[PDB]
């Protein structure tokens, strides 16, 4: 277990659905022995031989330039096209639709409190949960 | 009104008469002059003119400002010539006070006002010390506040309040050192400016 | 781009200032190890002044230079005239500050600091 | 008699910061977002500037929050997104910038409360 | 670990070293290097003390607040010892006496108070211990001390097998009494410097290596011990029957055992902090 | 409302207390942890309930301008007191 | 030669640490150069991060002998960039404290000058003086010394009853403890010799060096800001103000001790004429409201909260205030951002103008008169060092 | 061995013009004949246009396509590939 | 109000497992040397990564780039998108096109298979600022949720 550092606790760069690139700020240090994730895995490449091409914030972020260049223009919606390529590959493989009915994961309110590690340790989702279903 | 300061509309208009009649004079250095609510007169002028000036209102049989009352600088930060020069003059003759600012930046120095007044000498290391502009021609300018080898100019905006090094005694090298700062208690910043606007009367224009 | 100079109206003039600070100060080193009784020796008294001076040596503004000079001239003064004490000198040295750590190893293992 | 200079203005060596404070910093310019707690917008008027925030750890003896970062609580303003990025540079410090956010111009009529058609027509006053 | 005891800070006075150190003999020549330097990176020192407490005094400004915590103990008393140990996670024996007195001979301070410390560590749960003994200890030393500090680096294995057991050569510094011995009055010394034992004890702490090993402490040189007293009087410009014996013992070479450098310490010259030392007072050839 | 851990170290009216493992006890060997045995909310708990006519109270915690600022405790519910948000007095409509 | 002064007499003193370089050729004092800032505490910087309240204590511990007169200074500054007035009991009461922080520190200024001189026995007898007037200040605020009672927009608390009676019955006694100050020293040929034409300062030098107070009224100039730029109620008292012939130690002593005399005379008329009223300005958007109000009606309750968290907002705006403090000329140069916390705050301190004289006030004088020198400017290293 | 292809260009600048031109038109005959090949085309705007490749064990080569033509990213592609 | 779930349940120690088969704290070189001696003995598809929902892109790349050192491209996330077709290889493939704003514009909305009230709260409430306020018309393919 290598622990790592939570949303609140580094600068991290995340897309939103529409593309969108933002970066969280830290507010609070990782507890503990808690690392920045991208440091543990640079870290790691080092000791293991394969060091990295990078070692600060602004340098994995140069790399992340070279991989997707909109991750790295924050705040903006690049915007993508070629709709008719895409659709005319997707009607190459003709896959057969099931017959099951589309039934999404959350049905009620009670299915919207807890989704994910930080949510599911949080005694306040916990206590709604309680509350909507007595 | 009991709790309202009183208005002085005498002394505003004196002042602002005798405000013009500088500017007249010195046309080559002023470049504002104002008068405020609470009647002080400040001559706004080019750092060029310090000495002329000064001297003018000095010697000057309309003036005779003959006191130096305080030399001191005002860092801010978001104009292009960060420090602003404050030289407080009084006039006993005349029973009278005036104040003459300029300005400067980090590299471009302030002839100094020593020949004028002789209180300014020390006022003058200060701000060197203080916020570390360079007055030109100064008898004898260093340190006179800050500790010796003191590095940075503590009244800059941007100089953290509690610095960058304490100091300690140290047994092994059986003398006080010198350490980077660490603080049991960090200093806690508060936030205090209300969301809404106090006094419209200074609102600037969008 | 029309400014005021302080001393020297250009690099060659600022850098015949940085020479004479230089000659004063190597010279004075000797004494200042006698005169405050320093467990250091003349040869290191001397490289300190060359790391310093190395440490500006990418200026290339006269007007910066010159005070990098006034600054110094004001500490060798504080220096001659004896009105630093010997923590005043040996603060150059940081005798008593742990070795912190360069690399990235080193740095990751102690904390979160880059 | 004035002399020419065309280097960029820089006053790091000159400014007794350590180079610590200088080269690893990252200085964010933005203009503070409206405190959602409240409608005053006065606060929202100028640029700012801060650094990364740093360590803070729980002092042994007390639980007090302790620091050894000396740019923790500096916090500098500046009147234009201009000024602010000018004071970053010639100070040494890598930056950030962050566009202002301006609250869109929205379209109000208290008349549409009671729309015959539509359903802008509230079931409640 | 202990939440409490996880790092945090720069390594500074207020700082959180996570070391929780009970050091007995902190009152000495070695123990103020050791509290310093314990205290220079907010490490916890408990401190027994068996002295008057203005004589601890000049330890107070070591540590932060609550950093530095004093407490009797006695030498013959188990309890005092428990009290002490109990909530460390390492202990740092530094206790001896260069004579012997009417109610401490130096089995006592050698042998029975060693054992004692290195038996309630153990019982106590502590992780790490690190006991000095000397580089010329042997059962075979004209020397009663020396004779003592064999026996006792014996029983200290046997009851804390994971000690870290410190043999250095005779040390000096400002409060020693070797150069300061000489300056106030066949053998080879290689005297070592007080702040390299200190650096060394410190890493030994912290390096997981040196748990259940034996270090030999020595300087860079050795020196005719004829030579070493010349250059003191020359830099100066210029006792016990036992402590003749000792400083006549020429200092064993143990090539088996790791040194300073195996702990990351640079062996400091003699002739670099001679002056240092013997200012107060107002170069050898060494041996290849 | 004191009580001693298994340690036998008491617990303050905050619920602080070291644990078993936690170093930061040794500042209490051959001395004390002061602890205030007067727990206020043991204490306000022995206050009896104030039965009261009307609909609308006000309590300024007694003594005049020596006590809290002046509040209003709406007493309309039957299930509960009105509990003063200042001093804690308790309140029920008769 | 060169000779370095020690920090401080080996007595108990209380005016800071200097150390004093000196160029000696002989027994004459050719140069000197005092070393400041041992007692320099970035007051200045910590302000701006104060609110206009929580700034007022730094004032007690600048000139701290004459704790209520710098309070007295920094309230008028904040006062005149509000535009509000305080009321005139408040006014009053300021005035009558002024004059007895006055004799506080001239007290201080005159035994501990004859104390460095040799002259130890006036000390005693005039802090008993100082003792009793420590009593007043405590009565009203609850300190002996940094009272903090002084604030923007009038006083903290109303006096207790019967202080003023208490006030009365010292003053009544107050001349005869004057009188045997001056039966030691006045007409004391040793006195004499020690202070007479030592550290002789023309007027028109005093001028130009940037000199006030008794440093200015010693060499003839006729000036004093309580009669020339009256604040609060100056210029409803009536006094004179002493005036020097000879320009040296002497005659500014004499002018020190006739103050003296003449703050008991201003003292007497307070007593008279204290008028009633409330004690601070009645607008509870700056001075707070009182502690029954505060709990009791709701406008007074947020005012009160948002006195004590925030604090008033001050208009933008910068001014030059200046009192006559007893050290002379005491100003701050205060600038408002708009906000609650002041954006600069300048000190002017008369002992600095003051002590950068010494050099060209000690030329042709030896060893033994710097100490003279030193004494006669009346220096506290709190307001020069900051 | 390739493992992996990026194309970036702009989606607006004439530079890379030739880029979207390949796209239109080749882009989907390129992924037929390389199923199992990901070519990650990303657009930004006022990006120089560039072809990275990805070989075996992280190791990349990049070529500018600034002002190509389709033809001429066609044979860049062609000598990638292969 | 889930930031609470940030100081409950936190990993602050590295851990490897013992003798016992059980997780014991440990230091970061004594941990990092074990994942280490693994990677430098595996290679190709024996080594793979899954990505969660809350990962950092700084992160995705650091070890997108390990893995590769390793000629290992089995670098995963949990939440599945077809890669039939065009897959990753267009961004529009896989985006919200239009722009949460963009819906504002929208004159008609089909929702097919999802529930977005709960699945993404504020793009939910955007469609009902424009179902309020431009008269939307919204139609939905799967459950009838509200
Ligand atoms: N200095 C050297 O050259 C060398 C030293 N060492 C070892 O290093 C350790 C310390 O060196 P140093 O610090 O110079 O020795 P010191 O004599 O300077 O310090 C001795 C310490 O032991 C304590 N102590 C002595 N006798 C007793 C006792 N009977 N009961 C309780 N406490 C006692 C003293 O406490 P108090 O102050 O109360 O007496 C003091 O704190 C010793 O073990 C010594 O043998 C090893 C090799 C060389
Ligand atoms: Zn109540």
């Amino acid at each position: 277990i290598l622990p790592g550092a939570a949303y609140t606790e580094k600068s991290a760069t995340y897309v939103n659905t529409e593309g969108r690139a933002q970066q969280t700020k830290v507010a609070v240090t990782p507890p503990g022995l808690a690392r920045e994730d991208w440091k543990i895995i640079r870290a790691l490449s080092e000791i293991a031989g394969m060091t990295l091409p990078y070692d600060t914030l602004d340098q994995v972020r140069n790399r992340l330039e070279e991989v997707s260049p909109n991750l790295v223009r924050y705040d903006d919606v690049e915007g993508a096209n070629y709709f008719q390529q895409a659709s005319e590959l997707s009607k190459l493989v003709n896959q057969q639709l099931l017959a099951d009915p589309l039934v999404p994961p959350q049905l009620t309110i009670k299915d919207f409190y807890m989704t994910d590690s930080i949510s599911r340790a949080s005694q306040t989702m916990a206590k709604c949960v309680k509350a909507v279903t007595e | 009104r009991p709790t309202v300061r009183p208005r002085n509309d005498v002394a505003h208009k004196q002042l602002s008469a005798f405000g013009e009649y500088v500017a007249e004079i010195l046309p080559k250095y002023v470049q504002q002059v104002q008068v405020s609510c609470f009647n002080e007169l400040e001559i706004c002028i080019h750092p060029d003119g310090v000495i002329p000036v000064l001297t003018f209102l000095r010697d000057h049989s309309n003036a005779q400002f003959k006191s130096l009352a305080d030399l001191t600088a005002v860092d801010i930060p978001t104009r292009q010539n960060r420090f602003e020069i404050v030289y407080n003059l009084l006039s006993l003759r005349f029973n009278s006070r005036i104040r003459v600012k300029t300005y400067t930046d980090e590299l471009t120095p302030i002839e100094s006002s020593v020949p004028v007044y002789k209180a300014a000498n020390w006022y003058e290391r200060e701000i060197w010390d203080m916020f570390g502009v360079f007055f030109a021609n100064h008898p004898d300018l260093r340190r006179i506040l800050t500790d010796y080898g003191f590095e940075g100019h503590p009244f800059r905006k941007d100089f953290p309040l509690s610095g960058y090094v304490e100091l300690r005694y140290d047994d092994e090298v059986k003398r006080v050192v010198a350490e980077p700062v660490e603080l049991a208690q960090e200093f806690r910043k508060f936030d205090l400016n209300s969301p809404w606007e106090a006094f419209p009367a200074y609102r600037q224009p969008p | 781009t029309s400014v005021k100079p302080i001393f020297s109206r250009d690099m060659n003039e600022a850098k015949r200032r940085v020479r004479e600070l230089y000659r004063a100060w190597y010279r004075e080193v000797p004494n200042t190890v006698h005169l405050f009784q320093l467990d250091i020796s003349v040869k290191q008294g001397r490289d300190k002044v060359r790391e310093m001076f190395k440490k500006n040596a990418h200026i290339t503004d006269p007007r910066v230079v010159d005070l990098l000079v006034i600054k110094g001239k004001m500490e060798l003064e504080e220096t001659i005239k004896v009105w630093k004490q010997r923590t005043h000198v040996m603060r150059f040295f940081h005798e008593t500050e742990a070795p912190r750590p360069k690399d990235f190893l080193s740095k990751f293992y102690v904390g979160h600091d880059p | 008699q004035l002399i020419t200079v065309d280097e960029k203005l820089d006053i790091t060596t000159i400014t007794g910061v350590p180079e610590e404070h200088i080269k690893t910093r990252k200085a964010r310019i933005f203009v503070p977002a409206r405190n959602n707690m409240q409608s005053g917008v006065n606060n929202t008027k100028k640029w700012k500037m801060e650094f990364d925030t740093r360590e803070r750890w729980e002092n042994p003896l007390m639980g007090w929050a302790s620091t050894a970062d000396p740019l923790s609580n500096l916090v500098l303003t500046f009147s234009t997104k201009e000024d602010a990025v000018a004071f970053a540079e010639k100070n040494g410090w890598s930056y950030d910038v962050e566009e202002r956010k301006v609250p869109k111009p929205k379209s109000k009529s208290y008349g549409a409360n009671f729309s015959w058609n539509k359903r802008t027509r509230v079931s409640t006053k | 670990l202990h939440h409490a005891v996880i790092p945090h800070g720069k390594g500074g006075r207020s700082s959180v070293s996570g070391i929780v150190a009970t050091v007995f003999g902190a009152t000495g020549f070695l123990g103020r290097y050791v509290v310093n330097h314990l205290g220079r990176m907010g490490s916890q020192v408990i401190v027994p003390h068996r002295c008057e407490p203005y004589d601890t005094m000049h330890l107070r400004p070591m540590g932060d607040l609550g950093q530095i915590i004093f407490m009797d103990w006695n030498g013959r008393d188990k309890d005092s010892i428990r009290r002490a140990v109990e909530h460390s996670s390492v202990v740092i024996n530094l206790v001896g006496r260069e004579w012997e007195t009417q109610n401490f001979d130096f089995e006592d301070v050698f042998v029975k108070i060693p054992q004692a410390i290195a038996q309630v560590s153990k019982e106590a749960g502590v992780e790490k211990f690190i006991h000095i003994s000397h580089l010329n200890a042997d059962i075979k030393s004209s020397s009663k001390y020396l004779r003592s500090k064999a026996v006792g680096e014996k029983e200290v294995r046997e009851t804390f097998p994971e000690a870290t057991i410190i043999k250095p050569a005779e040390i000096f510094g400002r409060e020693d009494r070797f150069l300061n011995y000489f300056a106030n009055i066949k053998t080879v010394k290689q005297p070592v410097y007080i702040v390299d034992v200190t650096k060394g004890i410190i890493n030994a702490i912290k390096d997981p290596d040196a748990r259940g090993k034996t270090f030999a402490f020595v300087g860079p040189s050795r020196y005719l011990l004829f030579d070493l007293v010349q250059y003191v009087f020359a830099v100066a410009h210029r006792t016990t029957r036992d402590k003749v014996e000792r400083i006549h013992t020429t200092d064993k070479i143990l090539p088996h055992l790791p040194g300073l450098e195996d702990l990351g310490v640079e062996a400091t010259p003699l002739e670099l902090k001679a002056i240092e030392v013997l200012r107060r007072h107002r170069p050898a050839k060494t041996i290849p | 409302g004191v009580r001693t851990s298994p340690t036998g170290e008491k617990v303050t009216h905050t619920g602080q207390v070291y644990d078993d493992g936690d170093y930061r006890k040794v500042r209490f060997v051959g001395r004390q942890k002061e602890v205030n045995e007067n727990f206020a909310i043991d204490l306000i708990a022995e206050q009896p309930v104030s039965q009261v006519g009307s609909r609308v109270i006000s309590c300024d915690g007694g003594g005049g301008a020596l006590g809290h600022p002046r509040v209003y405790i709406n007493l309309d519910k039957e299930t509960k007191t009105g509990t003063c948000g200042y001093c804690g007095l308790q309140f029920r409509q008769q | 030669s060169n000779l370095t002064l020690n920090f401080g007499p080996q007595h108990p003193a209380a005016h800071g640490v200097l150390r004093l370089v000196m160029e000696l050729s002989g027994e004459m004092v050719r140069k000197c150069d005092p070393h400041i800032g041992l007692l320099h505490r970035g007051t200045e910087k910590l302000i701006e991060y104060k609110t206009y309240l929580q700034a007022l204590p730094y004032f007690d511990r600048l000139d701290y002998v004459s704790m209520m007169c710098n309070e007295q200074a920094y309230s008028l500054a904040v006062e005149k960039l509000l535009n509000i007035r305080p009321p005139p009991r408040a006014q009053w009461i300021r005035v009558l404290f002024g004059e007895i922080t006055r004799l506080l520190n001239h007290i201080m200024a005159v035994t501990t000058h004859a104390l460095d001189i040799g002259a130890m026995t006036p000390f005693f007898w005039m802090f008993e003086e100082r003792e009793k007037m420590f009593e007043f200040y405590e009565r009203v605020s609850g300190a002996r010394m940094h009272a903090a009672y002084v604030r923007p927009g009038g006083v903290h608390q109303d006096l207790p009853l019967g202080l003023m009676d208490d006030i009365y019955e010292f003053s009544k006694n107050f001349s005869l403890r004057i009188d045997e100050l001056e039966e030691m020293l006045t007409n004391n040929r040793i006195w004499r010799n020690r202070t007479v034409d030592i550290g002789i300062v023309t007027a028109e030098d005093a001028l130009n060096y940037g000199f006030s107070g008794v440093m200015l009224r010693g060499s003839g100039i006729q000036w004093d800001l309580r009669k020339t730029q009256p604040y609060d109620v100056y210029d409803q008292v009536e006094f004179d103000v002493p005036i020097g012939s000879r320009g040296d130690c002497y005659d500014r002593y004499l002018c020190r001790v006739e103050e003296m005399r003449q703050s008991i005379r201003i003292i007497s008329q307070c007593l008279n004429k204290m008028p009633p009223g409330e004690i601070k300005v009645d607008d509870a958007k700056v001075s707070p409201p009182k502690r029954a109000e505060m709990k009791t009606s709701m406008e007074s309750l947020i005012h009160h909260f948002k006195l004590y968290t925030e604090g008033y907002q001050v208009p933008p705006g910068a001014t030059y205030t200046a009192i006559e403090a007893p050290k002379g000329e005491f100003g701050v140069y205060l600038v408002s951002d708009g906000s609650s916390r002041p954006y600069r705050c300048k000190i002017k301190a008369p002992g600095f103008a003051h002590l950068a004289g010494l050099d060209k006030m000690s030329k042709g004088h030896m060893l033994a008169d710097v100490v003279a020198i030193i004494g006669t400017q009346d220096i506290v290293f709190g307001e020069v060092d900051r | 061995g390739l493992r992996e292809i990026r194309i970036h260009l702009c989606q607006r600048s004439p530079g890379s013009q030739g880029v979207r031109d390949f796209i239109e038109k080749r882009y989907v005959e390129l992924k037929k004949a390389n199923p199992d090949l990901p070519i990650l085309i990303r657009e930004c705007s006022d990006v120089q246009p560039k072809l990275w490749a990805r070989y075996a064990f992280g190791q990349e080569k990049n070529v500018s396509l600034n002002n190509f033509s389709a033809d001429q990213v066609t044979r860049a592609l062609e000598n990638v590939l292969s | 109000f889930a930031y609470d779930g940030l100081k409950r349940q936190r990993l602050t120690e590295p851990m490897v497992r013992n003798e016992k088969g059980l997780l014991t704290h440990t230091t970061w070189e004594d941990a990092l040397s074990r994942v280490a001696g693994m990677l430098q003995s595996f290679q190709g598809n024996d080594v793979a990564a899954i990505a969660g929902g809350l990962v950092d892109a700084e992160a995705l790349i650091a070890l997108k780039d390990l893995l590769n050192r390793v000629d290992s491209d089995t670098l995963c996330t949990e939440e599945v998108f077809p890669t039939a077709g065009a897959g990753t290889d267009l961004r529009s493939n896989y985006l919200l096109n239009t722009t949460i704003a963009g819906v504002e514009e929208a004159d008609v909305v089909l929702l097919v298979g999802t529930n977005p009230r709960f699945e993404a709260p504020l793009f939910n409430a955007r469609i009902r600022k424009s179902w309020l306020h431009n008269d939307l018309k919204v139609a939905l393919i799967g459950s009838p949720v509200d």
